[PDB]
């Protein structure tokens, strides 16, 4: 009904937006190896009512135009994946990325889903999996029952030591992905993702070489969310939320004034 | 409102560079760091100046100062320690120097 | 019907074109780069009755006439572009123009927009693209699948760190294009203008010379609204809206008046 | 400067600048007498109390003097005609245009980045509105009152 | 509309201003080398409704008239060049300017830069640099490979010692440039400043002589803010904000109620 | 003018006229909104809408 009214109608979808978006890295404020977001705002496209430049007169033109804008929107949410500090654990089987790349874990449905999370368990079988889900790691690395320790190289070379055996038994041997673009991988929950169009082709290799990042066994990578960061724009969030409130309020005054007067 | 923000965050950065210089007080041949600061100020064609309440505080680097540090004694020769400036010289890969 | 009735009418548009201003400067208050606009008000021309000068015996003029208003309305929004403030990030991919510039993509059409937003990404290729719709940055920036580091100087040289190679290799370098009246620019949305007649000839160069901003990485450019001035603009606009609905409401009362009674 | 060519004479300080670099108001455009032509290689622009407008370069102390603004007064400002636009035009009874530097033999004093508010007393207004309307319904009245007695007349005489 | 909302806007400006100006003073408080800035308020032009000094009469005069101020504003934002704290410190390439005088570096433009921070150290080729963004100081000075240690003597003259070899090797001499007016240097940001009109013609000269400090080697000069001043400012400068923002709200019941009324 | 894309500076496909007249209470009224020239209009003056 009112120009004021829809444009801060788009201010405060964008401020519930940002302030979910926070929500959700508050939350994630512990989970193993999670990417902060953060929202990203853009203005809406500008009614043109007067043109800039167009000539009024000769050897004369606007020098500004009168543009009335559309409001604000959240166009993206960018996944910062910015490297997490490492946590230091007597567990065996739980890994580090230090650096570029991705596990990856066989899906379900077949897929391969990729995961920063290095907190990894054993199934029935002995098969190295996820310590959520239990999906399992690609490559598969099988732990023998002869073992009686675990040790995981840098270059990801998986080899287990035998009772009665002075040689370390090689089991597996595991690769890392990595993405050009991380960020442009979708999410899918239980700390996964999957390749997109604009995430780019998957580069697997030995873990060390060609920009991989080196595992790091017996170590955890923490989230990367700044609590300090994210509650300081949770309170200028809240602050625009009430600005556009206070417009559609006083709109909403004015058109009452109208319907009583006019 | 913002340059209260620029100011927790150079606040916040020091202490992260204070701690880990702390936990690092065990490992051997740590250096310290030292956190480095700059002002943050910013002006237009269009902004009257005189008045440039600046942009606030904007970190600079974490230093690594290279003082040396002190010696500890373990009578076992496969402990050595570089007396003065130099480093020692370690390759990933027996092979490749 | 009545003079009132018609100047008090122009009042009331006057004002909603300010509210609405208003409400999308508001909108806009988390949007990166973004530069506050003003309504800029006018009076309308004059019913000349009386031509003030005009001679009445012939040593004696009217010292003032009867020039009766036609109302006031919104000419024109100025856009103020001043710089914002700097929030300090710890991604390496979005940039800051200190001082004068606009930095320069690729519309899908093809001609080449100029945005202040400098919260940057990399596409599926490696290229330097935008956040939101994913345009290219010109010149392009295509990162290679071999960088470990990413670092923007000042004046816009992009260079990346490669493992087994000391002497960071330079992979591109960034321009940034100025304008002489960047208030006569076209908004397009999206954190995007377009060149227009009043806005000048886009002059590029290197970013830092002949009076062009510097570049600073992993850091952002806040939006320059003032949240004090917009809402005491809200009072006094909302204030102006309704003392003009008196007068219409006024004339109201006249003509049912004159109705009833003539 | 007026498109037609005279000089159009304004209280509003809202001005900017056109792609050519003059300075120019923010409405229609025209520019602002005498010419201020900002350099490109500017970084920041003061106009002092007496009108002389100043731009700063890097490289270089002492920012270089670009231009001289001039403003214009009359004896009786009342006396002006509007032709919107927030512009005015002598007339005869505005008197002939004194010009000078904004600041010598009573002129007034060029502010920077400030604005001259409208002088309307919105109280007064409405007050005004209120005693307008009510002498306008009680003249309806006489001539109400004319009518019916000339009716009467009409059925009588 | 009324004159007490456009009087209380200057209120609000003004403290604004002084407000950011106090919270950039708290964010510098560990920036080596800074100077606080203080906020000058100022009030604006008096209406002339009734002249003081009139002429009421006869042999009489108004002994006061009837002139209403515009509000204020702040002025300037007035640098505080005085001298610091020292601070010890075991590197040997920051120093303490002990007095008047500021190091000189070249910025990428060509211009020479002005700064008062210490933390200086080497770039690949030995030349002595900042800490920051690496600008050469001038003049320059290179340190050669063959050095065991550097010395900078009070005068500003940086010796080395060479393996084998009595006596300090000269590699260059530091000069300091001093100013009449250090206040009406403009800061670039980075510690910097350039000179301006106010700041009047840069003087050199050798350190300790001529009036300019002495180089102390070793040591740094912490920002000279006083964090209880500015908290204490701080209140202040809320509570004149907040009672400007009373005659904004009640002007705005009055004009609510006026509108109800008449 | 209008406002193409893809092209700098708006381009100017004409310019609008008007007439002046000495007694424009001399035209005759023909409805919609339409006069006519007759004797004592006076003679149609064209030119610049905004000049003499």
């Amino acid at each position: 009904m009112h120009p004021a009214l829809w444009v801060s109608k788009t201010g405060l979808d964008a401020q519930q937006t940002n302030i979910a978006t926070i929500s959700n890295n508050l939350a994630n404020a512990s989970t193993v190896g999670y990417k902060k977001s953060r929202a990203v705002f853009e203005d809406l496209f500008y009614q043109n009512i007067n043109q800039p430049g167009g000539q009024s007169s000769q050897n004369t033109e606007l020098p500004s135009g009168l543009m009335l804008g559309a409001g604000s929107k959240v166009v993206a949410t960018q996944k910062v994946h910015t490297h997490g500090n490492a946590q230091t654990t007597t567990n065996a089987l739980d890994m580090m990325v230090e650096g570029d790349g991705f596990f990856q874990v066989t899906l379900p449905d077949g897929n391969i889903g990729y995961t920063r999370n290095g907190q990894f368990t054993l199934n029935g079988e002995g098969t190295l999996v996820t310590s959520g889900s239990g999906y399992p790691v690609e490559p598969e690395i099988v732990i023998p029952e002869d073992a009686i320790s675990i040790t995981v190289g840098t270059d990801g070379e998986v080899s287990v030591r035998v009772r009665g055996q002075q040689d370390n038994q090689v089991v597996g041997q595991l690769t890392i992905t990595d993405f050009v673009n991380p960020g442009g991988l979708e999410p899918i929950g239980q700390n996964l993702y999957l390749p997109t169009g604009a995430s780019g082709d998957p580069q697997e290799g030995v873990p060390g070489l060609d920009g991989l990042g080196e595992i790091r066994q017996s170590m955890l990578e923490a989230s990367n969310v700044n609590v300090t960061e994210e509650l300081v724009n949770m309170i200028e969030a809240q602050r625009v939320y009430e600005m556009n409130s206070k417009v559609i309020s006083s709109v909403d005054k004015m058109m009452s004034f109208v319907n009583q007067q006019l | 409102s913002y340059v209260s923000l620029s100011g927790l965050s150079a606040a916040q950065l020091d202490l992260n560079t204070t701690s880990n210089n702390i936990a690092n007080a065990n490992t051997y041949g740590f250096k310290e760091s030292r956190a480095e600061f700059a002002d943050v100020y910013s002006n237009s064609l269009f902004t009257n100046a005189k008045t440039t309440p600046g942009g606030g505080a904007q970190a600079s680097q974490v230093a690594q100062q290279f003082h040396e540090g002190s010696s500890i004694y373990t009578n076992n020769p496969m402990d050595l320690r570089v007396s003065g400036t130099g480093f020692f010289a370690v390759a990933k890969e027996r092979l490749t120097p």
